[PDB]
This record gives structure tokens, C-alpha cells and sequence, in this order.
């Protein structure tokens, strides 16, 4: 499971100040790589707080504690 | 909606992420955190995609290389370590 | 007020991981700058913070909560 | 020693930053509040510096100029602003 080329490609000229910007392919596969571990990251500290907390499942409330940290890794 | 459009193909996916790692940690997440995740990605994407071109025009290029996306994993070594891992399993093939 | 060069240059030294690399006058002098702007916003949004809690002077608990966004804009 | 001195220097400067905050917003910063700012400051230099360096050789060059401190406040429209107005300046002398 992972993002496709195609939609990775779509969402980064979305943000592109430039018309001439373009991404290599192999780039443009590692774009997909580093997406999937920021959601997997993202998802696993969401767990590790609500372990922490010894919570049922992963709520917002969880997620929100370990988004601060987890944007400034990335 | 062409955004739209993105942003659901980003949820099914972060929606499948997601549950590969409710399985592997037998620990489960809301729909909301879910959503939450998902919107995260799509704005993070913004950050990402700027930077990338920041970077590539900062050497003088038009078009964004694996160098510009490793600088993208500067900050954490085993980010930088993982990145470097799967840009030289992508140079094999 | 401010910070000095030389300050500034022997801080930035400390964690080059190669011994060529050098910096600009140019550069320094707006390292100088940086670092100043770096501080005064922590401090001015430690003091915001206080204000929002009405709390008589600023603490560590409320400089705390002001540092992961302060570290995301930096 | 080396970095205590540096330390040191740091923190007299976070200290007289700190105190015309103080008096400009009419509020007080506790000695650890202080304290705090300047570990936090000298952290931060191991961060710019190492950044600095990686965009700098990213354009392959080994000394740093003031694009490379530019594309350090990259993130902030109003740092970017403010950090551009002042080497204008600086080209000017």
C-alpha cells in the first residue's frame, strides 16, 4: 500500500510558483516514499500517545499532542 | 472538483496506511484522526512542493532532482538514512 | 542591542561538519540579524502568552507553549 | 571552556534582548524564562549552521552567502520579508 506517481505529481504542481518547475521521476518516486512514512510516522505517534494515555483508540485529541514534533522532523 | 478530487485519493490512501498500522499495533483509529491525518498530508504536500522548488532554483535547475528531496529529509538523521536507502534502491532499477 | 560578529561566526563554526566551509561578511551580518529577530520573537510571544493567561510575568510554562510553532516559522 | 563561553556571551545578549522586551510590553520574564531563551538560542545556531552549510554546498559552494541565509527564513512570509529588507541594507554599505 502507497500513494501513486500520478497523484503525488498532481499534488506537488498544485503548489509550484512556477510554470517551468518539472520533477524528475526518480524524484518524483521518492516524493512517494517520503509521503508514506510521514502519514505511517504520524500514525504510530498518534498510537504511542494514546498508549501513553492508555486511551482506547486514536482520537484527535491524541493526534494534535504529537503534531507539533512531528512537523518540525519534517 | 479538481481539489477535491486530490484530497479524496489522498484519504483513501492515508485510509489504507492508517489501517496497515491499526493491524501491526492492534490499536485502532477514529474516522476523524483518519481525516485528520489525511488533510495533514495534503497541506504538507504544499510545504514539500515549495521547498523542492526552492531548493532545485537554489542550485539554479528548473527540474526538482533526489537531491533536492534528500535536503527535503535533512532534518532527522534516520529520515535522511531511510530517504538515502530508498533513492539508491531507486537509482538500481 | 544585538549580537556581535564574531559571536555569531565562532557559534556558527561550532557545527560546520567541514573544515572549508567558510561564511560571507555579507552573510554574518545577516546571521547577526537572524539570531536577533529569533530571540525577540520568542520573547514577544512568551509575553503574549502571559497576557493570555493573565499571569504576572513570564515563566518557562508559558515560554513552553510558544516554542513548537516558534520553531516551525524558524 | 570553549562553549561555556559561548554559552556564556549568548546569554548575556538573550538577557538585554529580553529586558527591552520587558520594558517595551510592560512585563517581566522570570531568570529561568531567560535562561531558557538563551539554551533554546544556542541550539538553534547548531541548526542554522548546519542548514547554512548543506544549501551552500546544495549550490556547490563551500562559503556561505546571504541567499543561503534567505532560504533559512524561507518558511515565514514576514521573516523572509524583514530578513530581505535588512541585506538590502547591508549591500548598501
Amino acid at each position: 500500500s502507497g500513494f501513486r506517481k500520478e497523484l503525488v505529481s498532481r499534488l506537488l504542481h498544485l503548489h509550484f510558483k512556477d510554470d517551468k518547475t518539472k520533477v524528475s521521476g526518480d524524484a518524483l518516486q521518492l516524493m512517494v516514499e517520503l509521503l508514506k512514512v510521514f502519514v505511517v510516522e504520524a500514525a504510530v505517534r498518534g498510537v504511542r500517545q494514546a498508549q501513553a494515555e492508555d486511551a482506547l483508540r486514536v482520537d484527535v485529541d491524541q493526534l494534535e499532542k504529537v503534531l507539533p514534533q512531528l512537523l518540525l522532523d519534517f | 472538483s479538481y481539489q477535491q478530487r486530490l484530497k479524496a485519493a489522498v484519504h483513501y490512501t492515508v485510509g489504507c496506511l492508517c489501517e496497515e498500522v491499526a493491524l501491526d499495533k492492534a490499536m485502532q483509529f477514529s474516522k476523524q484522526t483518519i481525516a485528520a491525518i489525511s488533510e495533514l498530508t495534503f497541506r504538507q504536500c504544499e510545504n514539500f512542493a515549495k521547498d523542492l522548488e526552492m531548493f532545485a532554483r537554489h542550485a539554479k535547475r528548473t527540474t526538482i532532482n533526489t537531491e533536492d528531496v534528500k535536503l527535503l529529509a535533512r532534518r532527522s538523521n534516520s529520515l535522511l538514512k531511510y530517504i538515502t536507502d530508498k533513492s539508491e534502491e531507486i537509482a538500481q532499477a
